[PDB]
């Protein structure tokens, strides 16, 4: 049974298993994508290309992420524009930015874009977001038009662990985030 | 001790390519926010 | 970190996560590190990084690898030169070849090129390899001159498996072999 | 099940830089035979 994982409890500076990408960089400790600063992008990958599904037997891979994140606006009304998990063909590099965060272009289904990815959305777009116009989590496939979509209430500087796994027998994604509180 | 959950399916194979990339990517614009990450594991199965 | 596996049953004509080098190629389901054919090497790297030890804390990791090989020689007599496991910097490249198997260039303990190998031996050189000629596995550390070893029965074109971990907590090392019977 | 076995100290901090990659080598000179490796698992814990 072919499988694969790993497990990063602290970041550091040097980190040979990981490729930064925009403003992305490893302090310390955290690994941060933005400094509370304007029209930035960050973007980390895991250096290991990652086999989902293969084309010999036609099998998906069944799998789950878990990471703590913490976003922290030096404004509480002042927030935007996002932070997303997202899976990507192997050679993806960064994409139109600020409420795209970084990922997507266009807002229509783009199919080249052979890219899924998992919002959580600070800040909203009248263009696309949901006209209710909360903050927002959200499965997102190869547009920011969300699939579909779920209010959240962020809470700021808040420790937020999130989990995000697939089923390949019934095909479904599924996001859990959680605080203290 | 609040928490949201969203789910959905979504056919991965019909989607992306049979090798792929995992990250995060978070991004400011005219308004914006420190976005950081704290710790990550990731496990993955293939029958 | 903590924790990286990964395991792997098949090679894939395409592997995106080994870096092959030298003759080093995937066939249809092995991989193939050498042809018999004269004068070649090949090697093939997990393309992952992997955090051996933490200066920070100063705690090595411990751990298990395993894998299945095969050595399968036209003629039972003349045999050479042999196959390795083998753990260095992270980005080496094909040592000298034939005696040294692509991971050493000298008989002397060269601290600076910083490799350990578990070779599994199957020609003497006079020069380095115990001398009562018999083929051997051996652990190699800085030397193509292993700092211990077993004389080893080659069986030509059966798999072997073999076992290897370090325990962290007394730097033990140690490989097993074994065949079918 | 004939098996052989092997074990020794090697003291991998002092030898062997924090990041490494792992691998597999095989070489032929004067005579040769093929190297082929069928199967391959591996994991490292760090605590
Ligand atoms: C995937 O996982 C469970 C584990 O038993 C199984 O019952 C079912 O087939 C799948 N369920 C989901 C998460 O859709
Ligand atoms: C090294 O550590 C254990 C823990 O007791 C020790 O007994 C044994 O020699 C080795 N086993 C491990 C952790 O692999
Ligand atoms: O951050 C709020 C907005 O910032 C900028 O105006 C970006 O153009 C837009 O995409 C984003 O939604
Ligand atoms: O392959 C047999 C032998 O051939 C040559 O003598 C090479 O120098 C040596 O590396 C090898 O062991
Ligand atoms: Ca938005
Ligand atoms: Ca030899
Ligand atoms: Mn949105
Ligand atoms: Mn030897």
């Amino acid at each position: 049974d072919e499988i694969t994982s790993f497990s990063i409890p602290k970041f550091r500076p040097d980190q040979p298993n990981l490729i930064f990408q925009g403003g992305g960089y490893t302090t310390k400790e955290k690994l941060t994508l933005t400094k509370a600063v304007k029209n930035t992008v960050g973007r980390a990958l895991y250096s290991l290309p990652i086999h989902i599904w293969d084309s010999e037997t036609g099998n998906v891979a069944d799998f789950t992420t878990t990471f703590i994140f913490v976003i922290d606006a030096p404004n509480g009304y002042n927030v935007a524009d996002g932070f997303t998990f997202f899976i990507a063909p192997v050679d993806t590099k960064p994409q139109t930015g600020g409420g795209y965060l970084g990922v997507f272009n266009g807002k229509d289904y783009d199919k080249t874009a052979q890219t899924v990815a998992v919002e959580f959305d600070t800040f909203y777009n009248a263009a696309w977001d949901p006209s209710n116009g909360k903050r927002h989590i959200g499965i997102d496939v190869n547009t920011i038009k969300s699939i579909s979509t779920k209010s959240w209430n962020l809470q700021n500087g808040e420790e937020a662990h999130v989990a995000i796994s697939f089923n390949a027998t019934t095909n479904v994604l599924s996001v859990t985030l959680l605080y203290p509180n | 001790l609040t928490g949201y959950t969203l789910s959905e399916v979504v056919p991965l194979k019909d989607v992306v390519p049979e090798w792929v990339r995992i990250g995060f990517s978070a991004t400011t614009g005219a308004e914006y926010a420190t976005h950081e990450v704290l710790s990550w594991t990731f496990l993955s199965e293939l029958t």
